[PDB]
């Protein structure tokens, strides 16, 4: 998996691929990631599926249920507690990592990242799953803060197809979704318009020199492309 | 005659006899009144001394029950004070599973609930205690009243308890959109004083606290510097 959560000013932005898989195989190819909780807090999960589908659905209840009784549309921060509670109480019986990131208008746009172990971290982004480990040096070389909306949803794209060119375990589509005053945007990019991958980057068009011709000579030039 | 002895009957009329009885604890206590203002709100209460040999902070009728909430129970006191270690509870319920100071509207909602409960059941009695609910977290400035019932209702300025009638018609003339919290504080008291009946209560002191903009939204007792 490779999920991602990326603020901006008014907003944020939460990101990820499409793909679930038993290690080798994909089981699903087009999953989807990106799970709400209210009408504009969001999650990414990572990790178990069964577990981390339990969780969402379980967050989803409570916060239903409080922003009845308060009457009032719900905080980030509060969505990020209960989770990070329940991620927290079950940690040795599950695999799970998550990112909360919503909008709300007492603190705008928020980004918590749940890790394994259950802490809960306020952050300007948030990288996870296996993919995430590509991404540090992207972020840290690439990112900005002052993006607008517009250079997020395109930065986070970009963000998860590098992650997925280069994880066996990431891959399929890439799904966004922006959450800022206004309505939900949410985003499918297909592989087939994917803005990175190493199929169709030319410097790797041209292939290593790995089985020359038998020679009279050491230099090496092209690979044997047909039988003597 | 049967039909007053549980809580947990109706009289033919569809009256609950226990509930207004209990509220009649309430309206031979001693008058609270409050006032919800621009900046915060303001409670006042009249406590009435039963010896000349107390420590001052005894039979406190006002408690805090958060950072930004406090109730003044009117009626029987330790009645009161199992209403306000709920309070608490519920407040601090919200901070941690929620990570939010409880909003005054919902707070008032879970005293009334708490309240409602003890008017059904055989086996318990109806408090004997009017609760008055200041507050100012995010919502703003709220003043509740809950009472044996279990009712709630919210208010500009109330009064509560023998005194109240008086004191409604002096409530009366304020102007609500105005009053800061620091003209209430000197109105309120004016009100206590003049309602005060000095043939049966002969040794009284008042009580008053507040949570405004000044107190920088913490409930608190004002300083004893302001009466």
């Amino acid at each position: 998996t490779t999920i991602m959560a990326v603020a901006f000013k008014g907003g944020v932005v939460l990101a990820a691929d499409s793909r679930t898989s038993t290690g080798t195989y994909v089981v699903n190819r087009a999953s989807n990631k990106l799970t709400k909780l209210a009408e504009k807090i969001y999650c990414c999960r990572s990790g178990s599926a069964a577990d981390t589908q339990a969780l969402a659905e379980q967050t989803a209840n409570y916060l239903e249920s409080y922003e009845i009784d308060t009457s009032k549309p719900v905080n980030v921060t509060t969505a990020a507690n209960i989770f990070k509670k329940l991620c927290y109480m079950n940690k040795w019986n599950i695999s799970a990592g998550i990112i909360v990131a919503g909008y709300d208008p007492l603190n705008g746009g928020s980004v918590y990242s749940i890790p394994s172990g259950g802490s809960c971290v306020k952050l300007d982004y948030a990288l996870g799953g296996s993919g995430s480990i590509f991404l540090y040096s992207f972020f840290d070389a690439n990112y900005k803060t002052g993006m607008s909306k517009e250079e997020c949803v395109c930065f986070c794209q970009r963000a998860v197809a590098h992650a997925y060119s280069r994880d066996g375990s990431s891959g399929g589509l890439i799904r966004t979704i922006a959450l800022h005053q206004g309505e939900p945007e949410d985003m499918t990019i297909p592989w087939t318009k994917t803005p990175y991958c190493m199929e169709k980057d030319p410097k790797y068009r041209d292939l290593a020199v790995q089985n020359p011709p038998f020679s009279s000579s050491a230099k090496i030039t092209v690979n044997q492309s047909r039988s003597e | 005659t049967e039909h007053d002895q549980s809580t947990d009957i109706f009289s033919a009329d569809g009256r609950v006899f226990q509930v207004e009885y209990a509220c009649k604890a309430v309206d031979n206590g001693s008058t609270a009144v409050a006032a919800c203002c621009t900046d915060g709100v303001v409670v006042a209460v009249e406590k009435i001394l039963t010896s000349r040999m107390l420590e001052e902070g005894s039979n406190d009728r006002i408690h805090a029950v958060d950072r930004q909430a406090g109730v003044c129970i009117c009626g029987m006191l330790p009645d009161g004070r199992a209403v306000v270690s709920r309070a608490r509870a519920e407040a601090e319920n919200s901070r941690d599973v929620f990570a939010t100071p409880i909003p005054g509207s919902v707070l008032a909602s879970r005293i009334g609930e708490f309240m409602h409960v003890y008017t059904t059941h055989y086996a318990y009695r109806p408090f004997g205690c009017s609760v008055i609910i200041a507050s100012y977290a995010d919502d703003g400035p709220q003043l509740f009243v809950s009472d044996p019932s279990g009712t709630v209702a919210g208010y500009y300025g109330i009064a509560l308890g023998k005194g109240k009638t008086v004191a409604k018609t002096e409530l009366e003339k304020l102007n609500f959109k105005s009053i800061t919290c620091d003209e209430a504080v000197v109105k309120l008291t004016k009100i206590l004083h003049d309602v005060h009946d000095k043939s049966k209560d002969k040794l009284y002191e008042l009580e008053v606290a507040w949570v405004c903009n000044k107190s920088n939204c913490v409930f608190q007792h004002v300083p004893n510097d302001m009466i």
